């Protein structure tokens, strides 16, 4: 019940937060109902938020268009086409974020 | 002295600590207490920082 | 990049978040339950008493 009214109050405290945003990027919505539902899940549990597992990645950068993303890859193999997903070892074992 | 103001005595062990006094503590001032004691720490945390 | 700044600001909002459980309203609410949860302890071992 205590876990319970520390994820309500983180809740209602964050959609002061969340509402300004929401109008500001309806259309990452999703993520952001997702990052403040781990945000409560933060405050009800305790567990170490990881903020390279909840940043999102920006791989392209705002280009006006004139010129338009132009890209030349003479070497073209597949990690250097479609992006490698990097990975991490901790105790010899693969994560990644 | 918002404590002993009601009759109640602050025992201290450190930077947790409890209240000494006829019946059980009151919500109000054992919020206040683990309040501050909770202050105390991250506020010894942001010290260090 | 306004999303990039705004998300590391939500996620330096731990820290708010922590230092919204040692407020005032929050932890009276907590105490409040906790003190409502004992003395259903209390009043039950002593009507077993």
């Amino acid at each position: 019940a205590l876990r319970r009214l520390r994820r309500d109050w983180a809740l209602h405290y964050l959609n002061n937060r969340f509402e300004p945003l929401f109008q500001r990027f309806p259309q990452a919505r999703a993520y952001l109902e997702a990052l403040r539902a781990r945000l409560a899940r933060y405050a009800e549990t305790g567990e170490p938020l990881d903020p390279a597992q909840w940043r999102p990645n920006l791989l392209t950068s705002s280009s006006s268009g004139t010129p338009p993303p132009i890209v030349y890859e003479p070497y073209a193999t597949a990690p250097r086409l479609f992006g490698r997903l990097d990975y991490l070892v901790d105790r010899g074992v693969w994560s990644t974020n | 002295r918002e404590a002993q103001e009601a009759g109640f005595a602050l025992s201290t062990n450190g930077e947790r600590l409890e209240l000494t006094g006829p019946g059980p503590v009151p919500a109000e001032l054992s919020a206040r207490l683990e309040e501050v004691t909770l202050g105390s720490l991250a506020a010894s945390a942001e010290l260090e920082v | 990049i306004h999303l990039a700044e705004a998300v590391e600001g939500l996620l330096l909002e731990v820290n708010r978040l922590d230092e919204l459980f040692r407020q005032g309203s929050f932890l009276r609410e907590k105490t409040q339950l906790e003190a409502r949860f004992k003395e259903a302890r209390e009043q039950q071992l002593e009507a077993l008493r």
